[PDB]
RNA sequence: GAGUACGGUAGAGGGUGGUGGAAUUUCCUGUGUAGCGGUGAAAUGCGUAGAUAUAGGAAGGAACACCAGUGGCGAAGGCGACCACCUGGACUGAUACUGACACUGAGGUGCGAAAGCGUGGGGAGCAAACAGGAUUAGAUACCCUGGUAGUCCACGCCGUAAACGAUGUCGACUAGCCGUUGGGAUCCUUGAGAUCUUAGUGGCGCAGCUAACGCGAUAAGUCGACCGCCUGGGGAGUACGGC
């Protein structure tokens, strides 16, 4: 599973997005520190382009 | 008069000191409202879940005159009565389609007041 | 912080799922923390104690 | 490290003492001088960049230390270096 | 001479001239040594939230290789054009050509 | 030892401009009617001139929820939204190069939280002063309602903090055990863990030291180079003079 984390790749992004739209901590998912830092920057960067909601109560 | 509204929305502005329940339509046009402080509960009793359901039940029957049977619950804010007011909406004739917490969460925005040195 | 009531279940169990969604999101804890302004010294002192207890 | 690899490769061969030489003081001083002069443009536009100025001062102190060592070793080589580079202002 | 990845949202009412805009940009970017290494069109996607009032927009993906002048000129086009909204310019250390969103 | 040349890695390192979402406030409009707000309880306050609540719209400023972590970067002070541009350093691997070019450092010079000061902007929230309401024997407070400077920005000044690890910098040596960040090497090529090594970051702990508390490879142990500082408490980091 040699996958590169990126903001377009939404399918694995939702795996690390909580039900309310937050980012799940690394403790819950057991993600490496390096991956989570790059994971977080992808979620925020994709959040900008309206690919993901900033929060569930948008509107 | 009778607006004859079938679908509504119920808002519970539960706070640490008072609980304000407001029944509104899908477009945010209010019909009835009641508060814990307006139900004879003043002071220590205004911040009690029992006062919250009395407010919800008082506004609940005032809202059936519009012929309202369906509503969505929009509870907002912390306090003793966020859930006790919703349980009052079940006692009177109603079915709740959804229950949603709409409590505002700043994303580290405006500075809150200082700690109380009580 | 948002649940949908389904067909043919009591409204009581609809409530219990609702607060279970609430503490999962932790909205009550968030509003409690934003009630008053915690100074950076008090916030860093709290987090240092949190790390000590965790270890 | 504001100098590109081309600029670094450019100035190393004009100041190398022999083939493959990148550690001789002439290369070091020339390497620092080109970086020192290049950064002057940045600090003109960015006058509040105190943190990057700490690195620039280090490059200035490093060049001074190298020139003082070259002073002791061979004064003739030192004289040609500053004349070619236009130091000792 | 730096690889830039650009993703911008076009207004849904201006969805049929996104081809007219992109063909203008690609011509206007390669006139000074630019090249397009990647170019998709994700189409009319439903927005997670309303940008200003629209809940859907025309996403365009474009990866280029330009200079400072060309990138500033292109970014100027995005700013003074109400057709495009919510643009983002990325810097890349290497050029890519895969899809990674179409599939 | 110190340094240079090359590839790469991580980062809230710094500076200059844009951009986003949540929320607060203010204003406009619709619904709607007796309270809202606050407290231990009240009252000042807001509200029948229609408040709070609710919905739609607009302006503006400030900080960047989740990620977030005895996590990271920085000489320290400090640095948390995203992106673009300019830029410093560190870590990492081998080869190549100079060949002691080093350490410390009185003077000196530079940076230095917050508050504060000057000029000009800006001002949503918070809030010294101030005003009113409570409490109290009194309350120049704690609590509540408001609220100015200030907090924000640019350019200058100040130069102080429990500026703390209350532990100067640099180099070498001295059992181990359990975590964690950025790398590297070998087994595992494993799909996926294990063993060494390095730069940090933590918790125990032998020896050793300590008045004790405790430190214990991030030493307060064994040494070496240099520097700064102390000589009972108060008077007093005050007076006087100098800058």
């Amino acid at each position: 599973g040699v996958k590169e984390i990126d903001y377009k790749d939404l399918n694995t992004l939702k795996a690390y997005v909580s039900e309310t739209g937050k980012i799940v901590p690394s403790r819950i998912t057991g993600t490496k520190a390096k991956y989570q830092r790059q994971l977080a920057t992808a979620i925020k960067r994709a959040r900008y382009l309206a690919l993901l909601p900033y929060t569930d109560s948008h509107g | 008069v009778k607006k004859t509204v079938v679908d509504g929305i119920a808002h519970i502005h539960a706070s640490f000191n008072n609980t304000i329940v407001t029944i509104t339509d899908r477009q945010g046009n209010a019909l009835s409202w009641a508060t814990s402080g307006g139900s004879g509960f003043r002071g220590s009793r205004k911040s009690t879940p029992f006062a919250a359901q009395v407010a919800a039940e008082r506004a609940g029957q005032a809202a059936l005159e519009y012929g309202l049977k369906n509503l969505d619950v929009n509870v907002k804010g912390p306090g003793p009565g966020r859930e006790s007011a919703v349980r009052a909406l079940n006692a009177c004739g109603y079915k709740i389609a959804s229950i949603t917490d709409v409590t505002p969460i700043p994303h580290n925005g405006c500075r809150p007041p200082k700690k109380r040195r009580v | 912080p948002a649940v949908k009531v389904k067909e043919n279940e009591p409204f009581d169990v609809a409530l219990r799922r609702f607060k279970r969604s609430c503490e999962k999101a932790g909205v009550l804890a968030e509003v409690r923390s934003r009630e008053f302004y915690e100074k950076p010294t008090a916030e860093r002192k709290r987090k240092a104690a949190a790390a000590v207890k965790r270890h | 490290m504001a100098l590109s690899v081309e600029e670094k490769a450019q100035i190393v061969n004009e100041y190398k003492q022999a083939e493959g030489d990148t550690g001789s003081p002439e290369v070091q001083v020339a390497l620092l001088s080109a970086n020192i002069n290049k950064l002057q443009d940045h600090f003109k536009a960015n006058g509040k960049d105190h943190h990057s100025r700490r690195g620039l001062i280090r490059m200035v102190n490093q060049r001074r230390k190298l020139l003082d060592y070259l002073k002791g070793k061979d004064v003739s080589r030192y004289t040609a270096l500053i004349g070619r580079l236009g130091l000792r202002r | 001479m730096r690889h830039y990845e650009i993703v911008f949202l076009v207004h849904p009412d201006q969805s049929e001239q996104v081809g007219g805009m992109v063909e203008r940009y690609t011509k206007a970017i390669e006139e000074d040594g630019g090249k397009i290494h990647r170019l998709e069109d994700w189409g009319r996607r439903q927005l997670a939230y309303a940008i200003n009032n629209v809940h859907k927009a025309h996403y365009v993906l474009m990866n280029v290789e330009c200079s400072a002048k060309a990138l500033a000129e292109l970014e100027d086009n995005f700013r003074y054009n109400d057709a495009v909204i919510r643009n983002l310019v990325m810097r890349r250390d290497e050029a890519v050509t895969e899809q990674s969103e179409m599939l």
